[PDB]
């Protein structure tokens, strides 16, 4: 909880476990922490700009405990 | 009944069981008198995201006033929200994580297939990726 | 004597008790009066065939 | 400091009643974020109008 | 036992009539008004 | 509670603001008598109800059925003067995504009008 | 296409009928209303119901105007009447003739929608001042 | 109205109140007109809503009531056992040794419409003896629920026939003390005792404890009529 | 039943007890702060006026 904006992708073939690598990731990070999952084809919304979807994911990102 | 006094919504729980025998096919039900004194307090963590309190006052969502529910009637489409509420919102929640009321725990975005991004989302996530 | 008469009166106002919750419990609040000493309309109806 | 038999205790309550003692299931309701940003502006409008 | 088109009563309550039948004492008010029930006579 | 009903009596207070009603109802084996509140007389005169038919309550939500005039060519309704069954709500999960997504997206269920529910909401 | 039957025509007289109550009472108890009715070439007179005398009181029917009734749903519909229409000096009031033929008419009645029609009725809202 | 009332649950996650009202532009200060905003407000006021009751349930939502039966292991099968009993005309004694479980009993008793009464440590000595002896006679009242310190020692119910021991007391002792409440000397039907344990739990070995204690009585005291 | 246990343990149920109690140790220091600087002007108000 120090980092901000840190990227990184796995690449490789078809068949290989990049989504379920993803979704360990999610689930071993527990339900505490958010994780906002997303396809490459949601951003081209029809109401609003695909940057603002974008950033909306981005704000739906993180969370806050109160 | 049943009153909040923090959102001001008010639900009627049902009669009072007292008045239980009033008419032998009386539709409406019955409940016993709560427990305890009328006025309670309680304390909750619950959580939230960004989005969600940016959205709030963004769109409101307010009840069972007829005049809030013509005003969210009045807009049904969502629309792009200026970088000034999020500001604003930015610091509503430092002030409150400054107060030690809460606390902030950054999530992850994952996102399959980006190959179907184009160019200028790209270029808006470069830019976007390089923020605090 | 007065023992025994002392457990008597006990017995006596147990059902005194009883029976005094019983009208508790009995006298309900049947008394709305929802007529008073106005014009007002009665609708009814039946098959009568004698 | 210490605590053992608390343990046995408590863990005794969560066999015998389960859902309660400590919270309930409670009456869900919204958050009720209240600085606003409406009364931060109104005086610059009605200053500029 | 099914015959002619069902049966219902109606009444007035309490054993008094100010005038006339009220229900048709009313009919008769709104028959032609009541600025023209005064100047009936 | 189903039966043919067999008398109705009805008192409006003209100008008052309150009303009294009774009604007996029988069936094969039973015959009582009920004393009804305030919206029990207008949802029974909404639909009106005469000593020739057969009606059909349903004590939660108060809901008028007219299964037919026996006289005045359904049989009298026979068993207990109550009864209990089982209903079944089916719907898809559509549906409920689109009914809390927003106070009018009910209107949405018929009018196809409800665009990119968030979502948090699914 | 559907059937109707109809009463219509000028009102002659409206009478309640005093008769003994059904059950212990002591007061006016009526059991039917006697409307008379007549038209061109018929005349007629009716007893029916008397719970339908709200019909009467919220339909404001008046004496002798007009008058227009189904035969089994019951309830009133007021459709003046030319026979009082040059009698007062002035009036915002219609005046309809007297009703054609025998008071008692078998009407049917046959019309024609398309399917989109029922489709964009049942999606589309009516009313007044709601939301 | 059953459909929406069934299938409408969620609520926002946050709202912001001044910002309905700011939203129409009707509030204390605003460009509108001070009387043109009364105006309005009252045609609104007037005009009627035929979705108020969505609008209810959108707001405020209420945890059911008959989960309290379900969330529970103990209740379930308590609800069982009473409702067999009842139906066979018998009536309960029910044991514990929490006080915060007894207000527990009463409002799952208060939902399937049982009469019971109870008995602890906070009830005033005359409204103790004048409930035990209106328990003694009457049998509507199905259900007695005492704690296991108050009511446990030397009491004369004899109408029930059943002891539910809704929890274990350590040592055997106070537990037989407790189940002979009701086979005393008047019980002149058989007197049956359920004890509800939790399977791999441990309220079991618990219970283990107990039974060793009992049976050492049965290995301590042989006196009586010496020969 | 490990894996669900051991999920719903990680969001934990005396994880937010700490919260809370977390939260209240706070604003009780801020009070104790508050309390200690008002006392600390009121001692040197007084020092100063005598
Ligand atoms: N190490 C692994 N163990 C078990 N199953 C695996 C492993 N790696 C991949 N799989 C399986 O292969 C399938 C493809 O994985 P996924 O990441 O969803 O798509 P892709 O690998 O094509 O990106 C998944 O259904 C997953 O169950
Ligand atoms: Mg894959
Ligand atoms: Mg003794």
């Amino acid at each position: 909880k120090k980092m901000s904006g840190r990227a990184i992708l796995l690449a490789g073939g078809p068949s290989t476990g990049k989504t379920a690598l993803a979704l360990a990731i999610s689930q071993e990070l527990g339900p505490k922490v958010p994780f906002c999952p997303l396809v490459g084809s949601e951003l081209y919304s029809v109401e609003v700009k695909k940057t603002e979807t974008l950033m909306e994911n981005f704000r739906r990102a993180i969370g806050l405990r109160i | 009944i049943y009153i909040e006094a923090n959102t001001g919504a008010v639900k009627r729980v049902g009669r009072s069981d007292a008045y239980a025998t009033e008419f032998d096919l009386e539709t409406e039900e019955y409940v016993p008198l709560p427990k305890g004194e009328v006025h309670k307090k309680k304390e909750i963590v619950q959580d939230v995201t960004l989005h969600d309190l940016d959205v709030a006052n963004a769109r409101p969502q307010g009840g069972q006033d007829v005049i809030s529910m013509m005003g969210q009637l009045l807009k049904p489409k969502k629309t792009e929200i200026t970088e000034k509420l999020r500001q604003e919102v930015n610091k509503v929640v430092a002030k409150y994580i400054d107060q030690g009321v809460a606390e902030l725990i950054p999530g992850v975005l994952f996102i399959d297939e980006v190959n179907m991004l184009d160019i200028e989302i790209f270029t808006y996530l470069n830019k976007a990726l390089e923020s605090n | 004597k007065l023992n025994i008469l002392s457990l008597d009166k006990f017995k006596e106002q147990e059902v005194w008790k009883k029976e005094n919750r019983l009208a508790l419990q009995k006298r309900q609040k049947q008394k709305f009066q929802p007529n008073e000493t106005i014009l007002q309309f009665l609708s009814t109806a039946w098959l009568m065939t004698p | 400091n210490f605590m053992s038999i608390v343990n046995c205790l408590m863990q005794l309550r969560k066999v015998c009643n389960h859902p309660n003692l400590f919270e309930v299931r409670p009456i869900l309701t919204s958050f009720v974020l209240e600085h606003c940003v409406a009364s931060d502006y109104k005086d610059v409008e009605r200053t500029l109008l | 036992e099914g015959p002619e088109q069902l049966t219902s009563r109606n009444f007035v309550t309490l054993y008094d009539f100010p005038n006339a039948p009220p229900n048709l004492k009313d009919f008769n008010t709104n028959l032609f008004g009541d600025r023209w029930s005064y100047t009936n006579g | 509670i189903e039966g043919e009903v067999v008398e109705i009596q009805i008192d409006r207070s003209i100008t008052g603001g309150h009303k009294q009603g009774k009604l007996t109802i029988k069936t094969t084996d039973m015959e009582t008598i009920y004393e009804l509140g305030n919206k029990m007389i207008d949802g029974l005169t909404k639909e009106k109800v005469l000593a020739g038919d057969v009606i059909s309550i349903d004590k939660a939500s108060g809901k008028i059925t007219k299964l037919g005039r026996s006289f005045a060519f359904v049989q009298c309704p026979e068993g207990e003067l109550q009864k209990r069954k089982t209903v079944v709500h089916t719907v898809s999960l559509h549906e409920i995504d689109v009914i809390n997504s927003r106070t009018q997206g009910f209107l949405a269920l018929f009018t196809g009008d409800t665009g990119e529910i968030r979502s948090e909401v699914r | 296409k559907e059937t109707k039957e109809v009463y219509e025509g000028e009102v002659t007289e409206l009478t309640p009928e005093d008769a003994e109550n059904p059950l212990g009472g002591y007061g006016k108890t009526i059991s039917h209303v006697i409307v008379g009715l007549k038209s061109a070439k018929g005349t007629k007179t009716l007893r029916l119901d008397p719970t339908i005398y709200e019909s009467i009181q919220r339909e404001k029917v008046s004496i002798g105007d007009v008058i227009y009734i189904e035969a089994n749903t019951g309830a009133v519909k007021r459709v003046r009447s030319d026979a009082y229409a040059t009698e007062f000096d002035l009036e915002t009031e219609e005046y309809v003739p007297l009703p054609k033929g025998e008071v008692h008419k078998k009407k049917e009645i046959v019309q024609d929608v398309t399917l989109h029609d029922l489709d964009v009725a049942n999606a589309r809202p009516q009313g007044g001042q709601d939301v | 109205r059953k459909i929406i009332d069934t299938f409408a649950v969620l609520t926002p996650s946050a709202v912001s109140l001044d910002m309905r009202k700011l939203a129409l532009g009707l509030n204390d200060d605003s460009s509108v007109g001070e009387n043109t905003r009364l105006k309005v407000m009252q045609n609104c006021f007037e005009v009627s809503n035929p979705l108020h009751q969505l609008q209810t349930k959108l707001t405020i939502a209420f945890p059911d009531k008959s989960l309290l039966q379900y969330d529970c292991g103990k209740l379930q099968k308590l609800a069982i056992l009473l409702q067999q009993l009842k139906d066979n005309g018998h009536r309960a004694l029910i044991f514990t040794q929490m006080t915060k479980v007894l207000d527990v009993l009463e409002q799952f008793l208060n939902y399937h419409g049982y009469l019971y009464m109870r008995l602890d440590g906070a009830t005033k000595i005359e409204d103790r003896q004048i409930l035990t002896e209106r328990f003694n006679t009457d049998s509507r009242i199905t259900v007695f629920i005492l704690s296991s310190r108050s009511g446990g020692l030397g009491i004369n119910l004899t109408g029930a026939d059943t002891v539910i021991f809704y929890d274990s007391d350590w040592n055997p002792a106070m537990d037989k003390q407790c189940q002979d409440r009701c086979h005393r000397i008047g019980q002149t039907r058989d007197v049956h005792i359920y004890r509800f344990v939790s399977e791999h739990t441990i309220e079991s070995n618990i219970l283990k404890k107990a039974n060793q204690k009992r049976q050492l009585d049965n290995v301590v005291i042989q006196e009586g009529d010496f020969t | 039943l490990n894996d669900e246990l051991v999920l719903h343990n990680k969001d934990g149920f005396l994880a937010r007890q700490e919260f809370l109690q977390r939260v209240g140790s706070a604003e009780d220091e801020r009070y104790k702060e508050l309390r200690r600087q008002q006392l600390a002007q009121q001692l040197q108000q007084d020092s100063e006026a005598s």
